[PDB]
This record gives C-alpha cells, structure tokens and sequence, in this order.
C-alpha cells in the first residue's frame, strides 16, 4: 500500500493523494502554537516558544520579512528560514525597482508557488514549515495562512501547530470581538495572548515562554520577546 | 524532468552476462534472414522483403542501404534500429573521413565506427542496445573485397560468407558447402538465391527479395563525366527484374 | 523517479568487494585464453580465438592481439568492443606522450593510464565496467623487455609470464612449471603453445584458432621489431615445436 | 506482474497512464467550477467552499485572468492550477511579444495543452492535479475550453469540473437544449450562479462563496473583468430564487 | 610582425622520370640574427615527405602534429599513407584553422606506392592545394625560385639530373634572399631508394 | 530486473513491452481512418464521434494540416495526438528554410518515425501512443500515403486503414485492388476520390454515416484541406445513388 | 579570376579560367575553379581559393547526405539555401563569391552567392576581378533560348575577354555543361591558348656541377 | 553597411488604394558605382498576400526576408492567415534586436479582408510606422516633394500603378543607385499581379 505511494512528492496515490507532501503537513502539527489575528488598524502574531531542556534558550518562531510584514513559523525552523529569507528578497525587489512596498496578497500568492515546484518535481521534497504572514500595505491589515501544500489563505484569526484548535476556537468565537480593536495595540495583543493560552496544556505562559509581534498603522512590525511581554501574561 | 537515467542499463550479471545485449541478440534471431557471400570479383548481400501487408508498397522500404559508393549495409533485425544506424554511418563516413581525407573510408574502418556506435549503446547511461546484427559489404583500394558481421555488442567478424536471422544456422550451412575461393560473382548471386530461398516461406521472386552487389565500377551511375580519377560507385543494388533472370537459371 | 532502474554498478558488497568488477571477471574467464612468455631478448602474446568457424576470414582478421604502438602490444580477454575503446585511447596517449617529450612512451605509463581509466569506472559515473582484462607486452629503454597485465578492478602488475581469460590457474600452473629466467624467444613461444595445447577446451590447438606475435630485438638492426604471426606462419611454428 | 502505476510515463497493459488517472482522481475531490459560452463570451462561476468564519469574505481569489482577455478557473489542486496559469501567462506575453496581437483563444489552449500534456512524458514529473475552464473573447468570438491532467481538451458550449460536476453538467445540458439561439451574457452569469448554487448540493455540508467572472464583447469590451456588486448580488438572489 | 619573414627559410619540390626531389636550405634566423645553421625544414612520414617553411614554433609544431596523425592512421589503416591523402590530410589540418592559422608554406613531395606516379603539392597557410605537375616553391625566396624553376625546368628528368636541377634553383634562389641559406639539403627521391645529400655553398 | 515492463530494455525475449503497450493505447479513442490514393490526389476519412452534447463539435478533429501540402491524420488519444502535430509542423517549416523547397510527405514521416525510434530506445522518453498517417500529392512521387507508429516503423501505402476496424477496412480494400489491379482509385475528381472511400468505409464497417460521423481531408497538388459538413454532405447525397 | 555562368535552353553552363594569384605573382598556372557539389550541380567559386574549396566541399557533403537520407536527387535551391545561411552566418569572412549552376528534377537553374550571404538569379553572371571584362562580353552577345552550342561559346569568350584583359585572370578556360536530361559534362582544359613556346635554350647542367658536402641514404620502411 | 557588400540603393514604396495596395521597386544592385545586377527582384512574398519591399544590404534582408518567410509559415501551419501587422512585428523585431549589425530598410504591404490594404515601414533604427504609402530606398529623397503633393486616399489601381510609376522614374532618374524596370506587385482581393515597365516606357514621362 504506502511505500509503493509515498516515496516521492512526484507520485499521487490512487486516491489522488500526494503523501510527501502529507508527510510535511505533520511536521507543522507537531510544531509549538502561535496564532494571528488581526483588526482594521494592526495584525498580531503571538507564539509559544518551546526549549529542549530547562538549560537552553527557547526557539524564535517570529521573523521580520521587512518593516511592513513578518511571519510566526511552525515546524522545521530550517525551512522557515529559507522561506522567510525568500520573502525578504521579494520584498526587498519590490522597493528597489518599484519603489513600492510588496502587498500581502501577493506575498502569499509568490510563497505558494515557491513551496508547488517543490511538489511536482522529483527529487525534491515538500517545505515542512507552516507559516502565519501578517502585514500591513495599501489595503490595511493582513494575516495569511501558508502551508507546505501550497496552499495560502487569507484569514481575520487563526493559528497552526500542536493544539491549534484550542485557539482557533476562541478565535472563531470572539471574531467580532477582536476584529473591532482598532487604534488599541496592546488590546489586541491581549486578544492573541487569550487565544493562544486556550492551546496550553504542560505549563503557563511565562516571560521565556511568550513572543508577540504586532505590526499596523502606525507601527513597523515589531518583535517582543521575554522582557517586554510580561504586561500581557 | 531531465534525462536522469545516466546510468547503465546493462550491467554484468552474476554468471558474466550482459543481459541486455543476449535479449537484443535473441531479437535478431527472430528477424528475417539476410546473407553475404564474398567471391573474388565481388561480394553480394541479400535479404528478404517480409512486406507486413500488401497494401504496402514494398519498394519504399529498403533494407539493403547504400553506406558509400562502395559499401553497402544489410541487416536481420529490429527495422527502425537499422535505419537510424545507417543515417550514422553515412554521416560518420563524412565526418570522421572524407572531410579529413577527401575520400571514403575503407571497409573495416566505416564497420569500426558502426561497431563503436552500437558498443556505446552497450554502456552509455540509460539506453537499450540496438536490436541488430549487420553484414556490410564494400570495396577500398588497398584491402580489395571484404564483408563483416557486427552485431549488438558491437563485435565484428569479417566472413567469406554468412547469414544472420532466423535460419542462419542452416544458411550458414549451406554457404560452407558452396563456398569456394574461386567464385565469380555471378555464381556468389547464384549460390545467394539458393540460400536465400530454403529461408523464404512464400513467394520467390524480384518483389520480394533484395539483393546488393559490390562490384565493378559502375560509370553509368556516377552521373557525370570529366573527372577519371573516380570512376563510379561499386555499389549496385539489382532491380526486380535482374533477380528474375538470375531466378530462371536456377 | 529514476532512482528505481539504477543497478548501482559502483558499490561495494557486505565484504568490500565490487560487485561489477568481480562479475566482469567471471565474463573474462570465458575468453579465449592469452598468454605473454617474457624472455631475454624477446616476449610472446599467444592467443586462442572465440566463436569461429569454417568460413570466418582469419587473414583479414583481429580480435586478441593490437599493436598499441610499434614497441607496444597487448593481447585481450574479454568483450572486444570494449577493448577496442580503450585500445584506442591508449592509442592516442602514446601519441600524446611522443609529441609531448619526444621519446616513445615508457611501458608502463602506458599500462597505468589504461588502468586508471578502468579504475574510474569502477568509483563514480554509474556505468557497468569494461569487461576486459589485458596482458601488455612492450619495450623502453629503462626496463627493457616487459609484461603486465590489468582487469575489470584497474590494478595492474608485472610478470615474466602470464595469462588472461579461461583456464588461467591451469596455464600459469604449467608456465610456473616448465619457465626458466633465462629463457630464450624460441624456447618461450614453444611454452606459450604447449600451454594453450593442454588447456584448451576443444580438440586439438589447429592454427585457425590462433593469433601469435612476438617482439624481439634483432641483433641485426637495432629498432625493436613487432611481429603479428599471419596464419602460414601460426600454422609454421605449431608443427616445428610439436603439435601438427 | 504489477508496478505500472508507481512511475508517470509508463504504459500499463491496456495503454494507459495511471498515474494521469490518479491525478484526475484529485481533480473530483476538488470544488465544482464551470464555464458557459455565450452568443458573445463566457462566463465562469467556480464555488468556493468555508472553511470556516475565520475567512476573509471576497478576498481569496480564486479566479485568474491571462493577459487582459482570457480567464482560467480550475478545480483539483489550487497551486497546481496557479503553477499552468503562470505558464499560460509567460506563454501569452511572448506570443503578443513577437507577433503584436494578444493570443487567440485556440492558440492559447493548446499552449496549456502542449505544457501539461509534457507532463505525462517522464517519471521525473507528477502530472497537474487539476482540470481548468478557461477561454476569452479574440478576433472571431468566443471561446470555451476545458483541459484535463492528460492534456486533453476540446472546446465548450458549457463545461464542469470538481466534486459537483454532474449535477452542473446535468443543468449544463438543459441549457444548451432549451436556448440554441444562445444566451446573453447576463442570462448566463445568472445561469452560471444557479448552476453553482444546484451543484453545491453535492457538497452540501459546509457553507459557499460564488464567484463569477465574464468576458464579453458587448459588458466587457472582449477584456475580463470578475463580476462584482449589483451583478453579483443579482445573480445570487437568482440562485436561492430557482432552488426551491 | 610578418610570421611568415621572422625566421626565414626555403623549400623546393620537383617531379620527375619516376622521381620527385625535394629541397630545402638550413637558415633558422630570429630577423637579421642567423641563429642556427642545422635547421632542416624537411620530414617524412614513411615515404610520404613535407618540407613546410615559415614560423619556426609553427614549422616544429606541425611536423609534430603530422606524426601523430599518420602514426595514428597507420595502426588504423594497417599501411602507410599515400601522399594523395597526406596532401588532403594536410589541407583539412591548416584549414581547420582558418580564423587563427599557423603561419606556414607546406609542400608535400612523394612517390605512390601502387601506381609509382611522382607527387609533389604546396598549400598556402589556410590549406588551398596547389597540385603541379612541374614543380612548388615556399619560403622567403619564392619569387626567387619561381624565377629559377621556370627557367631551369624541363619535365622528366632522371634523379641524377633533376638533382643538380633541383639545387641549382634552391642555391642560387637563396643566394638573392637574405633570409635564407646557410647551408642546403636536398632529397631525391624513387619508388625503392632515397638519397639526402648536403650542399656547399656561401655561409653570408 | 522486473522492471523491464517499465521502461525501453529488452524482455529476455527481445520485446519492447513498453513499445507494444502504446501500440494497445492508439486504439483508446475507438475512431477508424482510411486513406486512399487517386489519380492525382489523396484522400483521408477518418470517423468522427463527438459524445458529450456539451462539446463544440467543430473543434473535435484528429486531421491535421501539417503544411500546406502535407496533411496528418492521428489515430490515438488527442495529448499525444497534438504533440506530434506540432513537432511535424515544425520540422516542415525548418526543412522549407534550410533546404529551400517544402518538405516531401514520406520524408516528413521518416523523421517522425526517427524521433519514434528514440523514445524506443532511451528509457526517459516515452512513446507517444499514436500512429500517424501523411498524406500529400507529392511533386516528385505523386499521391502519397506514409504511416508511422510507436515502434518508429513506417511504409508507403496503395491506400491504408488504422483503428480498432482496421482489419475490416483493409480487407475491403484489398478486395478491391485484386479487382481493379491498379494502385490507385481510376477517379479524375478528388470528389469521387472522396465518395469511393466513404462507400468502402461504409461497405467494410457495415455502418451509415451522417455528415457530422466523418472527417475528410484531401490532398491535391500544392495544397491539403479538410471538407466541412455541408462538403461532406454533397458526397454523402451524391453516393445514396449508386446504394 | 574570371568565373561565368549563362543558361542555354535545356541547361546551363559554368566556366571559368584556371590562374591562381598571391599578390602579384601567379602560384598556380593550371588550378580548377570549377566545383562539383553533387553529380548535376557545380559551381564556379571566385575570391580566397581555400574557402571557395572549403564552402562547396562542406555543403556538397551534406548535400550528399541530404540526398541519401530522402531519396532524390539534389536541388540547386538547397546547395543555394545552405551555401547563403553559411556564408552570411561568417560575416563575409569566408571569400567566397560563387555561381552555382545545376539541373535537378524541377529544371536547370543558375544563381551567383557573394561572399556576405547574397543570392541572386539569372541568365548570365559573371565574377571575379575579370567579372567586367566577361559581362561586357555577355551584355554585347547573349540573347534568349541560346543552344547549348551558343552558350558554351558565349561563357567560353566571357572568359577569354578575362584572360586577356584581366591581369587576375589567365592560363586557360574550364567549363562544365549540366544538361536536363544528360550527365553533367566537365571539360577540364576546354580551351588551351597560352602555351609557353620552347626555350630558347636548355638549361640541363652537367653532372657534377653542384658542389655536394655529404650523401646519404634514407631509411623509409620500419 | 559593411565594406564592399553588394548594396540595394533602391528606390522603393508602397502604396494603399482603394481596392489594396501596391508595391513598387526599381531593380539595380551595386557594389561601388558597377551595377551587380541590373534586373533584380526587391519585392520579396513572406506570406501570399504579406510582401516588402527590400533596401539597404543585400545579404541582410534575404536573410531577414528569408526569416520571416520561416515564421509565418509556422505561424500559418498552426493559427491560420497572419495580419500585416504580424507580419511587420515579426520583421521589426528582428531589426530592432540587430540594429547593430543590419542595414535594413524594410516596407511591409499587406492585404487582408478585414483590414484591406496596410503600409509598415521600418527604417535603419527598427522602429515601426504605419502609413497610407511609404518611400524608401536611396533615391527615395528624391520624391519626397513629389509624392507628398501627388498622393490621395483610396485611388484606383489604375491612378495608383501610374503614382508608382511616375514617382519611382523620377527616383531612378536622378539616383545612381536606381535603375533598371520598374516591378510592381499588386495585392487585392482578386489575389496577385505582376506588373513590369521598362526604361523606354518610364525614361520619358
Ligand atoms: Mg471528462
Ligand atoms: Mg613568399
Ligand atoms: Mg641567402
Ligand atoms: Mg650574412
Ligand atoms: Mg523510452
Ligand atoms: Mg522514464
Ligand atoms: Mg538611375
């Protein structure tokens, strides 16, 4: 049955599927929590950040891709760093050539396609890293979901890695809660903050724990890491 | 995409063999018969015309080709793998001689290259032996009449006479019965005829038959007078109505 | 993918062995068997023909023996194709050499070149290796007469006689046997034959089944002179020494 | 023996290309999207399922334009359907780039065509997982096609594709039998919606989004432009009119 | 800064009664600077014979590059080549360098070995043949010894008088050229022997 | 080693799996084609089967015009059907501009049938599952039929069929030119051309046509064309006279 | 050089005049200008000797290929098509400036390729440094429906009127008549009006004359 | 244009009429002040109804001509008849691309159905204009003054084939690099004619 399909991104199953690529999508599900939400006026990214013993630091999951956009990852932390770097370069060509700032929509639009020629091809494998893009351009706020499958979506909330679907309900509930925070940075953020702690379980949020990163209106995305998120816990 | 397959599709087995080239050969063994008989004026090739349909015009298929002026190639086979051998071998005739020389390599040496052409396809990364044996008769200057057999592996034999295919054996047999270092050439069509109808299942005659000789120098076939130095091509395929003749004297 | 139709011809087994090289060698046994005797003042390279027959040219023929430069000759075992390319090479490398230092190649520069390209096709490139095995007779003016021998692996080595292809533990049995360091070109072509004689797998050792050279330094000029045996001559020596 | 359907190009026994067949399989796990032809354009409708609230209304587009005259929609694997539009674009500029007008519709079809279809050439690519309606207005009218991961296509009165496609090709052939003079581009927009509407009862457990857009000669200019405001609005009231 | 005049240099080729001869002087030079005096410019590939005059790197270089191209025929071909095919040998090699060419005036002097008809041939530095039936002049004394060879030929004479023929031409054209001389040679060639024999003449 | 199903090696019995099963896969549309020859021209039926209500009939074709002399008509799935047309349209064009007369129908078919070839011997191409019948008045030979297939064979023809029916077609035919003992239809009008090849057609399948079940090109001196449906039509009324 | 080409009737005739010339001096008194490209189709080539040579051996070449490889007969259009895409693909680096003459299965044709890649078509051209002197030639005598008797007279005059007015031109007149429906006919030496008349005296020297340092034999065989 | 190549000087235009348009050159080549050919063709087919007019180097529009002639062909073989426009976008981008290597200046004319008769010249640049007739050619300056004044929308073939004839012997008269017979080729609906006038004729008008 399966290691006659699932040894290469190049073969559908007899069902239609593409395992490799299925395969990726696990990573992200065994990832640490992080959750994107956003109003009209600014777009948060909150995320637990995981260690691997109580003497090392704990991993980044938020990266700034240019002063107006970011991302929290989740996953293969490799991957998101190509990616993420990626993104950086398509911003940065925007600016450079067009003297234009690079709109989310089609930010989105090139990581898709980036992560598809890594699924049709053989030799390859699929990107093993989950991706909450937030910006702000000339359209306002923006959060986007990427997954390894190629698949970006365009989302008021939601988050992604183990336990996502605690949050992703409250965010799902208090929808028209939260989507009306405007002008009130740090409302929001407590927004993110309250749906990520739905999708605890081991222990509480704490200042080595938490990284938020907010970026709107009038604020160039911004990472807050340890030190300045203890007003939030 | 890409041809990744640059890798060898032959290999050694455990008992020494190369696979692929033994199953090529077992194709050639299925094809139709096809022989070469070498006299001391001469050298003949000939095949069977096994038309698949008679519908099919059988005189736009030739399986007896024209190398140079003065060598020609037959096979037993898979068609279109001789077909695409012969357009090499007329093209190496040009680029690895007549444009360095100024004139058509001999013999042996247009067989050598063939031979180099079909021992890649023995090694080469990811491509199938070509599924045929070949009998190539010419002429040269120094080494006179010659005939050889090269086969999927890309060895080569020079013979007085042979025949490779489906009843090559017992071919074989009767030429080593006939054969004799002081033949004509008329008598080495003869004896071809002859061999040539115990392999034929059907009818015998000028439409289904396809017979090469290397011969004399034929002027009437340059096509352009002038020049003495080259005095024709000694290749001559014989129409239809010249085996007929030959058929009647049987 | 592709990955699936790869036969990995560059591989070695659970006992550091190659698997290619080690199957090559089986088809080399199945060969006519060649013999090269090293003597004093010459070298012999005897060989006994595969697949032949009442009708095949054996005037106009070559399948063992190749002259690789007018000082240089091997003998081969194995799938002539195959030799025929590498012969070929080493062609031009003696050449190469020539125009280059303007002296004729030393023998075993030769000899290491030819096995460092079969030894290439045994570590990278996924290709089957060539299924041949050489015995190389030459001439220099630092060692003198000389004769090696290399195979599907690419190692080589030197000997004062050997041989390739079937039946090899039985002939170098009989060479080790009746060989004499002092040895003179007529008493080694007589060995040579008496060898292929008693090792040959059909009836009796008739000259249509031979190829036979030799390369002697005539006392009578001074240029080393290679000799291919022309079947009268092949069919000549075999009655003086014993065979008819 | 077995194993023909691991490997793109391969021919089974019977001719066929399994693994094209598996795409095909993913392509009817996918959304229903159609198109219809009208007397001067066409129209294309896909549905556009709700993963749930959480999604952006009337932001994640589905529906893509080539060039200025030509729209694709596709049902399957959506960045697959991305990836044969980015080609069908590349493809587009360079033929208006050399020959100055923009590409017909026909040229344009097998420029898919010939790009999928190569995909079904070697193992060392998986076949697109998609089936794409496209097609535009140029120089002699409009033009309907749909492509399958073979590389088939033909042209269209009306054509489905997705999860739904029966009932779409069901109410698809009521269409074409009960208006053969044609249908204005505003009856098929209207139609188009229903059409969707009716066929997103084969997946009738989550809630949709329509999306339509046109191309027409006398609403559009020959040029695409996706159907926003009152005619949308207009057109989705149509639809939960003519449903119960 | 003319490859063709920095090292100076003259050859000479004549055919004759079942004989060819073919001559040369001995002058390596680097401008006015006579450099060497053993400098033949005439070499043979079994029976076939090119002399080739013009830049010295060049004149070594192809003498070399020929060896190894006839050496590499003759283990193909199994005979030696004729000097029919040596001379289109030769034209298809200078052509092959037509946009970089080597700065040389081969001449090709030879007798074959199955008809036994004189050849003898001159090419210009990009492989056009010359085949005369008379005679072929290269080198900085061309026009010299055009002068002398149309004067002084008369077809098929024997080897013992083409040879004072042949000399005659070569020394006395390389005495009204600055670049040339210092010592000649010259090879008269049949069908079984060939002879080389050495020159007096003036060492200025 | 079981593998040799998969790709262009050798079986140990010296077949080419892969080369026979594309042959099986030419036969996958279930459409039957004939070409015939007339005294100066060449003409090609092929059965037209369009299912689907929803398809726009006038796309659905398996002729091509190749250039403006040669005309193709595929018998195979339509992918690979177009991939070939459009290699075949381009090494027409390409032998027009480097040789400088237009490229001769049975040397057109050689070519497709060298590229054949290959994909037969290399094992990262495939066959193309098709089998290609040109047809031209050439300038130099006359009418022409050449037909290529998968194993890169390919042949003159007096007249040819191909499809599932082929058998049928050619037995008709050959009955025919036992009789007549001519290579060729004794016909001056292409028209007629036309007719006797839908008569045999309809004679060997024992089937009737309309005008949208047939497709027909026709090949005359200097040009190919295809007959629309109302062409089609006035042969199909003027043949309803002799049956 | 002087190089010609007038069409007759029922085929067409090249010629052209055999002095070779480096500089001022005259290298080769007898060379053949004359070209076969295949058996019915030659050509004339005028300007650098060894390109003129080099260009119609490698298109004749693949000309012969081509015709093996389709089975018919070589046409003038196709030596024409390659010898131009050639030629301009050079740049006008190959000197070669030809008339290409030839009969195939569609007719007998003649057209003239200058060495940058142009071609063009005619009843009589002409090339070469003697090009003016043979077009007067031909502007004054030629008239349409020539027989072939007229038109070897007609090319063979262009070419004297080169010979003898043109210090690049000389020696004698080649030419090579290409019938439809006969074997190309080279008449290698046509003409023959410059012989040398005899010496005035005999330079053959006694024997001896030459002063000989050292003689040798040479080693030929190995 | 490169040293010594054989020149086109030409005087060549084309013009819309009423029914089409039409195309006018004289026939001399040059190299120097000979005249290489005195009879040549500068009306050069591209397509059947798609012709240009050809002035500057020789080698250089053949091999431009000859490229366009491949490309529309193809172009043909897989989408059917291609415009004037095309015709002119192909021509023009292969001179625009070698605009540092090509001495061509080329007059696309063209008819088609939908379109009627169509005027692209492209000059030494590679740059592409549109116009209801077009002059080029060395001794194109020369008429310059002529034809502006002599020149009408939508004339008859007749009017058109005497303003070709009567601009182009004035060109010839005055410009060395012209001469020879006046062609001209008609393109209409009706399909293709081949007109020629000789130097007795045009000479004295
Ligand atoms: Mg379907
Ligand atoms: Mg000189
Ligand atoms: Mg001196
Ligand atoms: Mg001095
Ligand atoms: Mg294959
Ligand atoms: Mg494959
Ligand atoms: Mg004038």
């Amino acid at each position: 049955f399966r290691n006659n399909y699932d040894g290469d991104t190049v073969t559908f199953s007899p069902t239609g599927r593409l395992f490799q690529v299925e395969y990726a999508l696990e990573a992200i599900k065994q990832g640490s929590v992080t959750v994107g939400l956003r109003s009209n006026t600014h777009a948060v990214l909150v995320a637990l950040k995981r260690n691997a013993d109580e003497l090392s630091s704990y991993q980044k999951k938020i990266i700034k891709c240019d002063e107006h956009m970011g991302l929290s990852l989740a996953g293969l932390a490799p991957d998101a760093r190509v990616l993420s770097n990626y993104l950086r370069q398509q911003c940065n060509y925007s600016s450079l050539v067009f003297n234009r700032k690079l709109a989310v929509e089609r930010a989105g639009h090139l990581l898709c396609d980036k992560a598809q020629k890594n699924t049709q091809s053989y030799g390859g494998r699929p990107y093993g890293v989950g991706l909450l893009i937030i910006g702000y351009d000339k359209s306002g706020a923006h959060l986007l979901e990427f997954q390894p499958s190629g698949n970006v979506t365009e989302l008021y909330g939601t988050a992604i890695g183990a336990r996502s679907q605690g949050a992703k309900t409250y965010l799902e509930r208090t929808l028209d809660t939260f989507i009306k925070i405007d002008g009130n940075p740090d409302e929001l953020i407590k927004a993110g903050v309250e749906a990520i702690s739905q999708s605890l379980r081991d222990e509480s949020l704490t200042v080595d724990n938490l990284s938020i990163a907010i970026v709107g209106k009038d604020t160039p995305f911004t990472i807050y890491d340890g030190e300045a998120v203890a007003k939030y816990i | 995409m890409t041809d990744r397959y640059s890798f060898s599709l032959t290999t050694f087995s455990p008992s020494g063999k190369l696979g692929q080239i033994d199953y090529a050969l077992t194709a050639v063994k299925q094809g139709v018969t096809s022989l070469g008989i070498k006299a001391t004026n001469g050298v003949v090739i000939a095949t069977e015309k096994k038309s698949s349909s008679p519908l099919a015009m059988s005189e736009t298929l030739s399986k007896v080709s024209l190398l140079t002026p003065d060598i020609g190639a037959v096979y037993s086979g898979m068609g279109p793998d001789y077909r695409v051998l012969v357009d090499k071998s007329r093209k190496v005739a040009h680029t690895s001689y007549k444009r360095i020389y100024g004139e058509y390599p001999p013999t042996k040496l247009l067989v050598s290259e063939v031979a180099k052409i079909m021992q890649e396809a023995t090694q080469s990364g990811g491509v199938r032996p070509f599924g045929v044996s070949l009998l190539i008769a010419g002429h040269d200057e120094f080494n006179g009449f010659s005939l050889y057999q090269v086969d999927p592996s890309g060895s080569y034999f020079p013979w007085k006479a042979t025949a490779i295919g489906k009843g090559s054996v017992a071919a074989k047999t009767f030429l080593e019965k006939r054969w004799n270092d002081e033949l004509e050439l008329e008598d080495a069509i003869h004896i071809a005829l002859l061999t040539l109808k115990e392999s034929v299942e059907g009818e015998f005659n000028g439409d289904t038959i396809e017979l090469a000789i290397i011969g004399d120098e034929n002027p009437d076939l340059l096509g352009y007078t002038g020049i003495p130095t080259d005095k024709g091509p000694r290749f001559r395929k014989l129409t239809s109505q010249e085996i007929n003749d030959r058929l009647e004297a049987l | 993918g592709s990955r699936r139709y790869d036969s990995r011809t560059t591989i070695f087994s659970p006992e550091g062995r190659l698997y290619q090289v080690e199957y090559a060698l089986e088809s080399i046994s199945h060969a006519g068997t060649a013999i090269g005797i090293m003597a004093s003042d010459g070298i012999v390279l005897a060989a006994e023909r595969k697949v032949t027959s009442t009708l095949l040219e054996q005037d106009t023929s070559t399948e063992k023996l190749y002259k690789l430069n007018d000082k240089i000759a091997v003998a081969v075992a194995g799938l002539t194709a195959d030799a025929e390319i590498l012969i070929n090479t080493a062609r031009i490398h003696a050449q190469n050499y020539l125009k280059t230092y303007n002296e004729d190649i030393p023998v075993e520069i030769l000899v290491r070149r030819l096995s460092d390209i079969k030894q290439g096709y045994t570590q990278h490139g996924g290709l089957r290796p060539f299924g041949v095995s050489f015995i190389y007779a030459g001439y220099d003016d630092r060692y003198g007469y000389q004769l090696y021998t290399s195979n599907p692996s690419g190692n080589y080595t030197g000997w004062k006689a050997i041989s390739v292809g079937a039946n090899t533990s039985a002939a170098q049995t009989l060479l080790q046997m009746d060989y004499k360091d002092d040895m003179k070109v007529d008493d080694a072509i007589e060995l040579a034959l008496k060898t292929l004689s008693k090792t040959t797998d059909s009836s009796a050792l008739t000259y249509d089944r031979l190829e036979f050279a030799t390369i002697r330094k005539g006392a009578n000029d001074g240029e080393v002179y290679q000799k291919i045996f022309k079947p009268q001559e092949i069919k000549d020596i075999l009655v003086k020494t014993g065979i008819t | 023996g077995t194993g023909y359907d691991l490997s793109n190009s391969v021919f089974s026994p019977d001719g066929r290309n399994f693994q094209v067949e598996y795409a095909v399989k993913a392509v009817e796990n996918g959304t229903t999207s159609i198109g219809i032809k009208c007397n001067d354009g066409v129209v294309f409708a896909v549905e556009k399922l709700i993963t749930s609230k959480l999604l952006v209304p009337q932001k994640n587009v589905k529906i893509q334009v080539v060039d200025r005259h030509i729209g694709c929609v596709y049902s399957g694997l959506i960045p697959d359907g991305r990836h044969l539009v980015n080609r069908g674009r590349e493809e587009a500029a360079s033929f208006k780039k050399l020959y100055k007008t923009p590409i017909p519709i026909p040229a344009f079809a097998d420029r898919l065509g010939q790009y999928v279809q190569a995909h079904t050439l070697y193992n060392s690519v998986r076949p697109f997982g998609v089936s794409t309606i496209f097609g535009g207005v140029d120089k002699n009218g409009a033009h309907l096609y749909m492509l399958e991961p073979s590389g088939s296509y033909w042209g269209y009165k009306g054509a489905a594709t997705g999860k739904g496609r029966q009932s779409a090709k069901a109410e698809l052939e009521k269409l074409v039998d009960h208006h053969p003079e044609g249908l204005s581009a505003r009856e098929a927009v209207k139609q188009a919606a229903k059409i969707i509407y009716l066929a997103h009862e084969d997946n009738k457990e989550k809630d949709f989004e329509l999306e339509i857009s046109w191309c027409s000669l006398s609403e559009t200019n020959g040029l695409h432009k996706f159907v926003k405001g009152d005619l949308l609005q207009e057109a989705i009231d149509f639809a939960q009119k003519e449903i119960n | 800064s003319d490859p063709s005049s920095i090292n100076g240099g003259i050859v000479v080729a004549m055919t004759g009664k079942d004989c060819v001869a073919i001559a040369c002087d001995l002058r390596l030079g680097s401008q006015s600077l006579g450099v060497s005096n053993k400098f033949e410019k005439i070499f043979h590939y079994g029976h076939v014979f090119l002399g080739i005059t013009g830049l010295a790197t060049d004149v070594t270089t192809l003498n070399e590059m020929f060896r190894y191209k006839t050496n590499l025929y003759k283990l193909k071909e199994e005979r030696a080549i004729e000097p029919e095919t040596f001379t289109q040998l030769v034209s298809s090699s200078l052509y092959e360098r037509r946009f970089g060419p080597y700065f040389v005036g081969p001449v090709v002097a030879g007798i074959n070995s199955k008809s036994g008809k004189p050849f003898i041939a001159g090419f210009d530095l990009i492989g056009c043949i010359d085949e005369a039936k008379d005679f072929i002049v290269s080198g900085t004394a061309s026009d010299q010894l055009f002068g002398m060879c149309e004067s002084l030929y008369e077809p098929n004479l024997e080897p013992e008088d083409l040879f004072e023929t042949i000399s005659q031409a070569l020394l006395n054209a390389a005495d009204r050229d600055a670049l040339s001389g210092w010592g000649a040679v010259v090879y008269i060639i049949k069908k079984d022997e060939v002879v080389k024999r050495y020159l007096k003449m003036r060492q200025d | 080693a079981g593998y040799d199903r998969h790709i262009t090696i050798f079986s140990p019995e010296g077949r080419l799996y892969q080369v026979e099963y594309a042959f099986k896969a030419t036969n996958q549309t279930n459409i039957n084609s004939l070409a015939v020859r007339g005294k100066d021209c060449t003409v090609v039926i092929s059965q037209k089967k369009v299912p689907d209500k929803l398809l726009d009939p006038t796309t659905v074709s398996y002729i091509f015009c190749i250039s403006r002399t040669i005309g193709m008509v595929v018998n195979g799935p339509i992918p690979d059907a177009r991939n070939a047309a459009l290699r075949a349209k381009a090494e027409a064009a390409e032998f027009r501009y480097k040789y400088g007369y237009d490229m001769p129908c049975d040397v057109l078919a050689k070519r497709m049938a060298n590229l054949s070839q290959i994909y037969t011997q290399r094992a990262y191409m495939r066959p193309l599952g098709v089998i290609l019948t040109f047809v031209s008045v050439d300038e130099e030979l006359g009418p022409s039929i050449y037909k290529t297939d998968p194993a890169g064979y390919y042949v003159g023809y007096k007249a040819t069929a191909t499809g599932p029916k082929q058998q049928e077609i050619t037995t008709n035919l050959e009955n025919h030119f036992k009789k007549s003992k001519i290579d060729h239809i004794n016909e001056e009008s292409w028209e007629k051309v036309v007719e006797f090849a839908i008569t045999h057609m309809i004679d060997a399948l024992g089937t009737e046509f309309s005008k949208n079940d047939l497709e027909v090109g026709v090949a005359t001196k200097d040009k190919f064309f295809t007959l629309s449906a109302e062409n089609i039509e006035e042969r199909l009324v003027a043949i309803a006279e002799q049956d | 050089t002087t190089i010609v080409g007038v069409k007759f009737n029922n085929g067409v005739v090249i010629a052209a005049d055999t002095r070779s010339t480096q500089g001022p001096i005259v290298a080769d008194k007898n060379c053949a200008k004359l070209h076969r490209i295949s058996p019915k189709i030659w050509c004339a080539g005028a300007g650098t000797a060894a390109d003129t040579e080099a260009v119609t051996q490698l298109i004749g070449s693949n000309i012969e290929l081509h015709s093996l490889y389709t089975s018919r007969e070589p046409r003038v259009v196709s030596a024409l098509q390659m010898l131009k895409q050639h030629l301009f693909k050079y740049q006008g680096h190959i000197g070669a400036y030809l008339i290409v003459a030839g009969v195939d299965p569609t007719g007998s044709h003649l057209f003239s390729i200058h060495a940058h890649g142009s071609t063009d078509v005619g009843y009589y051209l002409s090339l070469g440094s003697g090009s003016l002197a043979a077009m007067a030639v031909l502007e004054s005598h030629w008239k349409q429906d020539l027989t072939k008797e007229e038109a070897i007279k007609l090319a063979s005059d262009a070419i004297q009127a080169g010979i003898w007015n043109d210090l690049g031109s000389g020696s004698n007149v080649d030419v090579c008549v290409m019938e439809i429906g006969k074997d190309a006919e080279y008449l290698r030496n046509y003409l023959t009006p410059n012989v040398r008349e005899e010496k005035q005296k005999s330079y053959k020297f006694p024997r001896g004359t030459t002063a000989v340092l050292k003689e040798s034999i040479v080693n030929i065989c190995d | 244009l490169k040293k010594g190549e054989v020149s086109l000087g030409a005087s060549i235009m084309a013009v819309t009429f009423k029914d089409g348009v039409i195309l006018g050159a004289d026939s001399r080549t040059t190299t120097g002040a000979y005249i290489a050919n005195r009879v040549t063709d500068k009306l050069t087919r591209v397509h059947d109804k798609i012709w240009c007019c050809r002035s500057g180097s020789a080698a250089d529009t053949q091999a431009i001509a000859d490229i366009v002639q491949y490309h529309l062909e193809l172009y043909t073989s897989q989408y059917g008849t291609p415009s004037t426009e095309t015709a002119a976008s192909v021509f023009k981008e292969l001179c625009y691309e070698n605009k540092d290597n090509l001495t061509a200046g080329i007059i696309v004319a063209g008819y088609d159905d939908k379109n009627k008769g169509e005027v692209y010249t492209i000059p030494l640049g590679g740059s592409v204009h549109k116009l209801p007739y077009a002059i080029a050619g060395s001794g194109s300056t020369f008429i310059y003054g002529y034809c502006d004044k002599n020149f009408r929308e939508n004339m008859s073939k007749e009017e058109t084939v005497d303003f070709i004839k009567h601009s182009l012997s004035q060109a010839i008269k005055w410009d060395g690099s012209s001469g020879g017979v006046i062609r001209m080729v008609v393109l209409t609906a009706a399909g293709v004619e081949r007109l020629i006038f000789y130097p007795d004729e045009y000479e004295q008008l």
